[PDB]
């Protein structure tokens, strides 16, 4: 599963 | 195991290969991504607080590019062989790396935050700044920390009439631009560039150029932090909005009616007036709790300004001062103020005027630049500086700046372009620029300023160069393109920008947007109207210089210059300067040097200036190559003519090959002591010189 | 125009004549007064503070006299080139202008006051402090601080 | 090979003068031509420096021609002629 994030 | 990497190692870019290593190094730092472009290695980290400040009316960032001299395998010059207090490079690249970052924080973020950059290795080819600022942003967006969206950086250069993407080293040498451009997804944050002559369509073809080419790395740092990032944290991008509206139909006509007061004065009295009106009605209260506290309640009035002098500046065209968006200022060019100093400027316009003022010298003169490229000998020295009464202010003072010394640089890289070469013109020309007033772009101001305290001094400057300082509202709707804006208009534009060059072209743009949209389209139609206002501010330059002055002031000096064959060497300096001191103590003049057979002869006098050179060429001389040349007939004889290239090391013109057809006897051109002109077919023998007249011509 | 001086021109000063122009250079300051003895020329300016500081015991008061080194048409030693730390002449005529004033200031007068002087051209004739000196006080009464006296 | 050696002999010390030459004439002249850097010391002590083994071999085998002689004897190696 992805992390996210603030870039986002 | 220790270390759980993770590192984005494709992306070859544009020729170079990048990669982005994390989790190895510096984990105890929020982010710390450790990128390399072929050999150059450079560590970024960025560390952020958790709390925010108490009394925390800012937000502070700060960055810190850093080289370490074994990056290049040396040790530093410094009488403690330690690197200590930043270098003009150092503070430079921290500057362009904090540039286009700061807009970049969610607003109201007012944590203390620090992205520290360090060059661990240089492969001499590849220059860090560029990788540095993809470093720096990398590091940051896996922190955490509240920090829209990876931003790229790209450099550009120019050949033969390619855009090429981060020329090394070498390919810089050969480039009419150094075009440096950092950006989002979305737009450009920043620019800042010098440039070779080149025009509108070339410049910001380069811009975006660099846009795409970093949409790249963009799009890897994102695929990096997708899988390395740290948990983001949570941060309440502050709405103003709820209690921003409440405050507008409280004062929001009283401005309108405020603003548009002429009269400087009620014109700041409705300002006190919001001021204590609102501050009371809202205010954290007494009683009341809603609204804000009267701290944070500043800010909201402030941001109001804006919105209100914005508005009022799409419909009509007019300014604070009460101009119209591409009305520049009053100039006033003035030269030699204050002579004896070899060049003196005193540009100003509306309320910001630099005095500039050019100072020639020798090669003892120039500053020893130890860079890890490598250490080398800069001869163009712009220093500016600007001291606080030139605003009305106390403080500071000695120990200039990161802005002192971003915008003197500003300057120089506006000026390089349109020097005379050491060919030329053989000096090393200083150049301070002490603002005395500011309130539009002082850095615009000084060049424009040296340009002129330049041509006064005595240089050939190939052509003279404007500046022009710009601003940019922008609505959904409509928007203004300000020429030449005031203190004030920058602290509210959505971009500003500095566009220098001469009338053939730019030699230098920076740029700071703070917003993204702007489009190519208005983008050229902004340089446009700057093409239209640094053509206007030239316009007033000339009528001041139009052309250097002849010469230079006796005091200082001249500094003439001429070149040896190569293989000469040895026979000018002598055994460990035998010759060279000699001739340095006898003639009076100072004598150096290089190795492209350059040598550039100096002191006061045109008389022992000339001494040396007819000295060395004594040395020098005899050659023959021939190369026809020119000489006077020493004897006659029905034989032929000796003459004089000079040097008595005369030479034959045999009785045979004098004017041809037929000479009987050589009393054809017979006049001791007649000029002529001969070629040297060769020292026939033995180490003789035979020598004709085909003058003219093979 | 810009600018709208003003200046007195006259005083020839046991031999030498002294200029004092105003109204040209840094107008931001509230005075700055532009002095010439023959070939030296320094210009002064004194801004000061109209609020007072909160917890404010004493005046706040300071001076910089600074040597630019092509106003002798030079380049400075230093391996930057470039001129920094204040010099013992520097630092030496920056007291020797202090002094005299600090005095003069109205009794209670406790806002910040700055005065720079800055030499811009030595004619190796004139010493610039005598000079300096004059010229810091002149642009101080021209800037309507509580200055009692030139 | 980036960086460099940096390579060290010594000599008998009252040699000094005849490798250094009066103010410096033989020692400049060394290091130009051979390309290397020379000194200095005072117990006898060279140090030579450059790039290359090549520009090292050459300035020490120079110093050497100037610094060699002795006997000593000391036996030695050597062929016939």
């Amino acid at each position: 599963k992805p992390r996210r994030g603030w870039w986002r | 195991s220790p270390m759980f990497d993770i590192k984005r190692k494709t992306i070859e870019w544009g020729g170079k290969t990048l990669v982005l290593e994390t989790g190895r190094i510096a984990r105890q730092a929020d982010g710390a991504v450790l990128a390399t472009m072929g050999e150059t290695v450079v560590l970024a980290t960025a560390v952020f607080a958790k709390s925010q400040k108490p009394g925390q009316d800012f937000f502070p960032l700060t960055v810190n590019y850093q080289e370490k001299t074994f990056a290049a395998g040396k040790i530093p010059g410094g009488f403690f062989k330690r690197e200590g207090r930043p270098s003009e490079k150092e503070t430079l690249v921290s500057r362009l790396i904090d540039r286009p970052i700061r807009p970049l924080f969610v607003k109201g973020f007012k944590n203390e935050v620090q992205v520290v950059v360090t060059v661990l290795q240089h492969d001499l080819e590849n220059d860090p700044d560029i990788l540095g600022m993809v470093a720096a942003s990398a590091a940051l967006c896996l922190s955490g920390a509240p920090f829209m969206g990876p931003i790229g950086a790209a450099r550009v250069g120019w050949v033969d009439g390619a855009y090429v993407l981060n020329p090394t080293l070498d390919e810089m040498k050969e480039s009419k631009m150094d075009l440096v451009v950092a950006g989002t997804a979305d737009a450009v944050m920043m620019v800042e560039s010098e440039i070779q002559e080149l025009s509108e369509e070339i410049v910001l073809g380069g811009v975006n150029f660099a846009h795409q080419q970093m949409q790249a790395v963009i799009d890897a740092i994102i695929d990096l932090a997708e899988h390395a990032a740290k948990e983001p944290f949570a941060f309440e991008p502050e709405d103003t909005d709820a209690i921003k509206a409440k405050m507008k139909d409280l004062v929001g006509a009283d401005i309108a009616a405020a603003y548009k007061i002429q009269k400087k004065q009620d014109r700041y009295e409705a300002v006190g007036a919001a001021k204590k009106k609102a501050i009371a009605a809202l205010g954290l209260s007494d009683e009341n709790p809603t609204g804000y506290d009267p701290l944070k309640l500043g800010a909201i009035f402030k941001e109001l300004e804006a919105d209100v002098v914005r508005r009022g500046i799409l419909d009509t065209g007019l300014r604070i001062d009460g101009r119209d968006v591409k009305t520049v200022r009053p100039i006033l060019g003035e030269v030699g103020i204050l002579p004896r100093t070899h060049g003196s400027a005193l540009f100003t316009r509306g309320e910001t005027q630099a005095i500039v003022v050019a100072t020639l010298g020798t090669g003892d003169d120039e500053q020893f630049i130890d860079a890890l490229e490598g250490t080398y000998k800069e001869s163009f020295l712009l220093h500016y500086n600007f001291p606080p009464y030139s605003v009305g202010e106390t403080g500071r003072m000695g120990s200039p700046g990161r802005r002192e010394i971003g915008h003197g640089k500003l300057a120089w890289r506006a000026l390089r372009p349109m020097l005379p070469t050491k060919e030329d013109f053989p000096y090393t020309i200083r150049l301070v620029s002490e603002i005395t007033e500011s309130n539009g772009s002082s850095s615009m101001a000084t060049v424009c300023g040296s340009s002129l305290a330049m041509m006064d001094a005595g240089v050939p400057l190939v052509r003279p160069v404007s500046g022009i300082a710009m601003g940019l509202i922008l609505e959904q709707d409509g928007f203004a393109v300000l020429s030449d804006i005031l203190g004030d208009e920058d602290h509210l534009g959505d971009m500003d920008f500095k566009v220098a060059g001469t009338s053939e072209g730019l030699t230098s743009l920076q740029m700071d947007i703070k917003i993204a949209g702007i489009t190519p389209a208005i983008m050229e139609q902004a340089l446009a109207q700057a093409k239209e206002g640094r053509a206007h501010i030239l316009g007033e330059m000339n009528k001041a210089m139009d052309a250097p002055r002849a010469d230079v002031g006796d005091f200082a000096p001249k500094i003439e210059t001429i070149n040896i064959p190569t293989d000469k060497i040895r026979e000018v300096i002598g055994s460990g300067g035998k010759v060279i001191r000699e001739i340095v103590a006898t003639t009076g003049a100072k004598v150096d040097i290089n190795d492209d057979g350059v040598v550039k002869v100096s002191a006061s006098d045109g008389a022992k200036i000339k001494a040396a050179i007819d000295w060395i060429k004594s040395i020098t001389d005899e050659a023959e190559i021939g190369k026809i040349y020119d000489g006077k007939v020493v004897k006659v004889v029905d034989f032929g003519a000796f003459v004089n290239f000079f040097g008595a090391k005369d030479g034959l013109v045999h009785v045979s090959q004098i004017s041809n057809e037929r000479v009987a006897k050589p009393s054809d051109v017979l006049k001791e002591g007649q000029m002529v002109k001969v070629k040297l077919l060769g020292f026939d023998d033995r180490g003789k010189t035979k020598l004709s007249m085909k003058v003219v011509d093979q």
